[PDB]
RNA sequence: UUAAUUGCGAUAACGAACGAGACCUUAACCUACUAAAUAGUGGUGCUAGCAUUUGCUGGUUAUCCACUUCUUAGAGGGACUAUCGGUUUCAAGCCGAUGGAAGUUUGAGGCAAUAACAGGUCUGUGAUGCCCUUAGACGUUCUGGGCCGCACGCGCGCUACACUGACGGAGCCAGCGAGUCUAACCUUGGCCGAGAGGUCUUGGUAAUCUUGUGAAACUCCGUCGUGCUGGGGAUAGAGCAUUGUAAUUAUUGCUCUUCAACGAGGAAUUCCUAGUAAGCGCAAGUCAUCAGCUUGCGUUGAUUACGUCCCUGCCCUUUGUACACAC
């Protein structure tokens, strides 16, 4: 009803945009041992991706009026255009911003 | 489906039973803030004054509200049956009592007089502070106040 | 007794349990213009309390302002009908 | 006039409780076990001894008393039991019996070396594929320490422990 | 003349010996019957901590008596009764011969 | 793992040793010959050992 | 006298011990043969309770 | 007689028998129509097979299906593998064998478990713990 | 082609049955009514109140109709529930005996069903005849 | 190389034994054998209802007839990493795919070596040495209290902090198991009672009766509406019942009323790799009564590795040791 597009098509925009491509990771020889930036397997992309719209959808939904349907509608139409109001896109920036800054 | 407006005399907090009763929440757990009215009760006694239980305690009728007050204050007169109450065979007269927003506590108070009077374990115990239904105290009721 | 947290209160809204008619021709002008209706919309704008959205959900569809699509009961989905 | 359940726990208990009897009563006379066949018209017990000899005294005499006590013990009625006894085969294959050997000899003084070497002489002479003891407890000293005598080979994992081992 | 055995042993190898004889034996004398009906064998379980004492790792044994119980129903007059009476005894097996 | 242990493999490596011109490179066909020309308690061990033998004879068949 | 076993024994801990022990605590009272779990664990396979599983 | 065919569909611990003959096309579970297996989605589940190889191969044939065990999902899915088991044995023995070729590829094609019982059954509970694997909580002061 | 209490979905044959049941207010209501819980293991008592022994009576129909014979026991297991027992685990709490058998005496009263053999309830013919009337128009309302 | 001193093999060692494995039990396959009103199914008789045009749904113990797919078992079969392709001195073996019910030693368990702990236990034992005590006894038994006692500190857990929700109605599905004799067990059905429960009967010594254990979570319709609120239900008052000789420091159950903290939990820390975690209840054990515990059972059923030795530990080899109650 609402973002009339197949929401196939929706949901799958959103996975593709909230995957993180870059992540952090501890890496050392022992007492030196640094968080290295690495880059991200597309399977690790889709179930990061799918793990940060369920979780931001329910703590929204969460001691609040509305529903867990409409709030992952949200999460979903958000991610799949590009917002930064997403708790995904959110994540997904700050994850890497992190590792650009710790390469 | 039903949308009728309203006419201005809704009104927000009221007062019965010296308890400042709410307004805009529906009439059987609005009355459920009478300390000595439950849900049981109060849906009871909403049934048997034919108000709707539909309506919003600040949406009725003083005509209405007397009415449900007069059956909480003399139920057994209404057919209610006898057991919804919380004295019964009370202590002194054998018949059969409900009280109310200040005699609950008034009650409960010569109660515990009547217990500590009469040096009884649970009078004792009340007087000391201390759990009255045998329970272990080894590891609750450490900050009870 | 430390309690290990930070307990910040809240706005507390104070959303309508009974309308009147400038929250009445409100909801008649504005439920078109929603492409997505339900009780979360009808409380997240119009602040009536969610039984006065069920309640007004039923009534503009029985008119017909609001067509639905599905009716499972928690979540009630309704477009707006041109 | 009872279930089938009852009825076989009961069965096990009578037959542990005419084992630990007869362990008891008899354990000069070499009682290696006892088998308990009901039947219609009576209940036959199987005593498995080497002194059948003694286990029978004279006319049969013991044997009557060891009836009569089973009768009384157990509520049966005259007649409805009955007690028999055999010889049994390759005695050296019996553990209880080189058991409560071991025991009358130590208890007669005989030393500890010398009592376990000639049980497990006697059982590998018997016909066996491996044996072991073992004494445990006070042995020349008040700290207690283990024994174990052996000879042939025994194992310890497995079905083939409960059909061929005997302990 | 609706007899019924109910044989009700822990041995399966000498119920069904005993089963066996005995209907090769209404065979041979070539009765009508019900063949051996075999019930659930039903496991008599007792768990038990292994220990005597309280100490230890909390280690369960769970022993158990497995109940297998046959049933045949046979037509048959009366010295055919009294002879399976007679017969069919087995050390373990217990039987119940019943009739109507 | 699918490791077999000394006592398959030198039954195996026995049936091979004195029954060559017979068994094939079928292991139904040497399951059912080895129940008839061996005593072997179970049938798991059985089959083990027929499949070891085969597993031999598609060795011997190259070298 | 009639005071040396007045207390009644005809339920809990007390109207019950072990055919074996003479103790009442830890009893198997399953299936009516009423033996401490001790010696049942001696006793077991002469009863015909056996480990398979 | 009639032609006809009982077949078996399984689950953990539910089973749905379905009984297959030559009849006018109804399909009952229990007392009832297909449409009424009551988890109102689980429905869209069991219609498949129907709904793969086209109603028409239905119109000829009776279908009564019985089942018991388990619980409502698990009861639809031995309903939908008894459904299917049936319609295949049906077109084994009365039918010839490459209508029954084509119609056990398309069910496998969309899913396995249509014709074959999902060999997942529970593992046991062991003592320390609530469960098969998991264990109570181990405490060290 | 005939019909029957299976072949309509539970909801609306029970919806159906009560209206009818209610619109023809002859059947009964015993008094304690509007006072009670229905079951030991429920907080509060039903919701509507303007009825549902009429709901309570068409789901027993529908069961009677469906099984062969029931009784007050077994319709108490089958309308019990969880009770929660605060602080406690839950447990199932079978429901209140005397609505189920007053809603059984009802029915033999107005002949929905009669006393069986082998003890409890079973479903008559003009019960069933009834049933099965009320199922065709419950299906047929869609025209 | 293997889960594995499991194997390939190398070789001052050869040949053996124990353990591991093999073994046993259990769960999964058998429309192939034996059969079975103590498990079912179909048909035919009798019968109820709707349709009527054949039909659909049901009931029916002495209506029989036929059968064994589902259920029960007993004897057996089946998988042995089978076939194929890659990889490896090209050996043991490993990876992938196909087939198959099943291809992580098929899954889970049972059994389970040598050597030891100065582990626990004499409060399981009529198993026990020594010591003590042994008639105003530490024996035994009767009455009554206590083991629950609470300013506090820890451990295993149960309830929850709410809409992926509470409540009320409907819908409505399991499995492991227990049960009365010289007794009084599991209890259907009928009646009374708001409820708990009471009463008159009934069946079952049990695949037959309780019991399709009509379990709960679950689903569908409605009420509520972000408010320590209809969330949560301790803490208290009063009454009604049951068990038991006896409940007073409430045995438990039920009814009404009271309606506390708790707004996801700090430093820390536990369990877990698939029908498993988690949620959900049921049976049994103890038991006259008392589950929030345990032993098992099933119902709904995820995410995330399929790797490493960073922490905590284990195994083998080499190495150093001023250690041997052994860092
Ligand atoms: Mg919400
Ligand atoms: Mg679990
Ligand atoms: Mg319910
Ligand atoms: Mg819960
Ligand atoms: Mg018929
Ligand atoms: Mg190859
Ligand atoms: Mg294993
Ligand atoms: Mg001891
Ligand atoms: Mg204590
Ligand atoms: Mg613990
Ligand atoms: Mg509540
Ligand atoms: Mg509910
Ligand atoms: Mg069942
Ligand atoms: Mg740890
Ligand atoms: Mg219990
Ligand atoms: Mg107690
Ligand atoms: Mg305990
Ligand atoms: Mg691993
Ligand atoms: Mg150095
Ligand atoms: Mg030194
Ligand atoms: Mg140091
Ligand atoms: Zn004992």
């Amino acid at each position: 009803v609402l973002t009339d597009q197949n929401p196939i098509q929706v949901v799958v925009d959103a996975i593709t945009n909230t995957g993180p491509r870059e992540d952090t990771t501890r890496v050392g020889g022992g007492g030196a041992a640094r968080r290295q930036a690495v880059d991200v397997s597309p399977l690790r992309r889709v179930n990061q991706a799918i793990a940060l719209l369920t979780i931001g959808a329910r703590e929204a939904a969460f001691r609040n009026i509305k529903t867990i349907a409409e709030t992952l509608a949200e999460e979903l139409i958000n991610a799949a255009k590009g917002s930064s109001t997403s708790y995904a896109i959110k994540k997904k920036d700050e994850l890497e911003r992190v590792a650009k800054s710790n390469r | 489906s039903l949308v009728v407006q309203e006419q201005g005399s809704f009104q927000h907090i009221l007062r019965l039973l010296n308890t400042n009763v709410d307004g805009n929440i529906k009439i059987v757990y609005a009355l459920t803030t009478i300390k000595g009215v439950g849900r049981r009760y109060s849906n009871l006694v909403c049934k048997k004054a034919d108000v709707d239980l539909h309506k919003r305690a600040g949406e009725l009728t003083q005509e209405e509200l007397e009415r449900i007050v007069q059956i909480m204050q003399n139920p057994t007169h209404y057919k209610i049956p006898a057991w919804f109450l919380n004295r019964q065979n009370d202590i002194t007269d054998g018949k059969d009592y409900h009280t109310l927003a200040n005699n609950v506590e008034s009650k409960l108070r010569d109660d515990l007089e009547r217990l500590k009077k009469i040096r009884a374990h649970r009078g004792i115990r009340h007087f000391w502070g201390l759990r009255v239904r045998g329970q272990h105290t080894k590891t609750t009721g450490r900050r009870r106040a | 007794k430390k309690k290990w947290s930070k307990k910040s209160m809240k706005d507390r809204a104070q959303h309508a349990v009974i309308l009147d008619q400038e929250k009445y021709d409100r909801i008649l002008k504005e439920v078109p213009t929603y492409r997505y209706v339900s009780v979360s919309v009808l409380v997240d704008r119009l602040k009536i309390g969610g039984s006065l959205a069920r309640i007004a959900l039923r009534h503009l569809e029985k008119e017909g302002i609001i067509k639905p699509i599905s009716k499972h009961s928690k979540q009630a989905i309704y477009t707006r009908a041109t | 006039l009872i279930s089938k359940k009852r009825k076989l726990v009961a069965d096990g208990v009578f037959y542990a409780e005419l084992n630990e009897f007869f362990t008891r009563e008899l354990a000069e006379e070499g009682y290696s076990g006892v088998e308990v066949r009901v039947t219609p018209t009576k209940t036959e017990v199987i005593i498995r001894a080497t002194r059948t000899q003694d286990v029978l005294g004279e006319n049969g005499r013991r044997i009557n008393e060891l009836t009569l006590l089973v009768q009384k013990r157990f509520k049966y009625a005259p007649g409805t039991i009955v007690l028999y006894a055999e010889r049994v085969q390759d005695r050296g294959l019996s553990a209880v019996a080189q058991a409560e050997s071991m025991k009358f000899k130590l208890l007669n003084g005989l030393a500890i070396r010398r009592a376990a070497y000639g049980v497990v002489r006697y059982v590998m002479e018997s016909g066996a594929k491996g044996c072991e003891v073992v004494v445990s407890g006070k042995l020349r000293a008040a700290r207690a320490k283990a024994m174990k005598f052996a000879d042939g080979f025994l194992i310890h994992s497995g079905q083939p422990v409960n059909d061929f081992i005997d302990t | 003349i609706k007899i019924r055995i109910t044989l009700t042993s822990t041995k399966v190898k000498q119920l069904e010996n005993v089963s066996s004889n005995i209907v090769k034996n209404a065979e041979q004398h070539n009765l009508v019957k019900k063949g051996p009906v075999r019930l659930p064998t039903k496991v008599l379980k007792i768990s038990t901590r292994k220990t005597p004492n309280g100490e230890g790792s909390k280690t369960w044994e769970t022993y158990e008596m497995r109940i297998h119980k046959r049933y045949i129903d046979l037509e048959a007059p009366v010295q055919i009764v009294k002879r399976i009476t007679q017969i069919t005894i087995e050390p373990g097996v217990d039987v119940e011969v019943v009739v109507a | 793992g699918r490791v077999r242990t000394k006592t398959v493999k030198r039954a195996s490596k026995a049936l091979i040793e004195r029954y060559y011109p017979k068994l094939t490179l079928d292991f139904q066909t040497n399951k059912r010959l080895c129940d008839e020309i061996a005593t072997i308690q179970s049938k798991r061990l059985r089959n083990k050992i027929a499949g070891y033998t085969t597993h031999l004879m598609k060795r011997i068949q190259k070298g | 006298e009639n005071v040396w076993f007045s207390h009644p024994r005809r339920y809990g801990k007390g109207s019950r011990q072990c055919r074996v022990c003479s103790s009442h605590t830890g009893l198997i009272r399953k299936y009516g043969l009423n033996i401490c779990r001790q010696c049942f664990r001696e006793k077991a396979n002469d009863i015909g309770f056996n480990k398979f599983r | 007689a009639v032609p006809s065919v009982q077949t078996f569909g399984k689950k953990k611990s539910a089973t749905a028998v379905a009984h297959v003959k030559a009849g006018k096309g109804l399909i009952k579970v229990n007392g009832s129509p297909i449409t009424l297996v009551e988890p109102e989605i689980l429905r869209f589940k069991v219609y498949e097979p129907l709904l793969l190889v086209g109603l028409d191969k239905f119109s000829n044939i009776d279908i009564r299906v019985r089942v018991t065990g388990g619980g409502h999902v698990s009861q639809v899915y031995a309903i939908r593998q008894a459904i299917a088991k049936g319609l295949v044995a049906y077109h084994q023995k009365y039918v010839d064998e490459q209508s029954k070729n084509e119609l056990k590829k398309a069910f496998t094609s969309y899913d396995r478990t249509l014709l074959i019982a999902d060999s997942r059954r529970p593992e046991p509970k062991k003592f320390g713990g609530k469960g098969a694997r998991s264990r109570f909580q181990k405490s060290y002061r | 082609p005939g019909v029957s209490v299976r072949d309509v979905a539970a909801q609306d044959f029970i919806n159906a049955y009560a209206s009818f049941l209610q619109r023809q207010g002859k059947l009964e209501v015993p008094g304690y009514v509007d006072i009670v819980k229905t079951s030991s293991g429920n907080e509060m008592p039903p919701q509507d109140a303007e009825g549902w022994f009429y709901k309570r009576a068409a789901s027993v129909a529908r069961h009677i109709y469906m099984r062969k014979q029931v009784g007050v026991g077994k319709l108490n297991k089958l309308y019990g529930g969880a009770k929660s027992r605060g602080v406690r685990p839950y447990k199932h709490i079978d429901a209140s005996g005397s609505i189920n058998r007053k809603v059984l005496q009802a029915l033999e009263k107005i002949g929905i069903v009669e006393i069986s053999p082998k003890g409890g309830r079973r479903i008559s013919e003009n019960g069933q005849r009834d049933l099965d009337r009320i199922a065709a128009q419950t299906l047929e309302e869609d025209e």
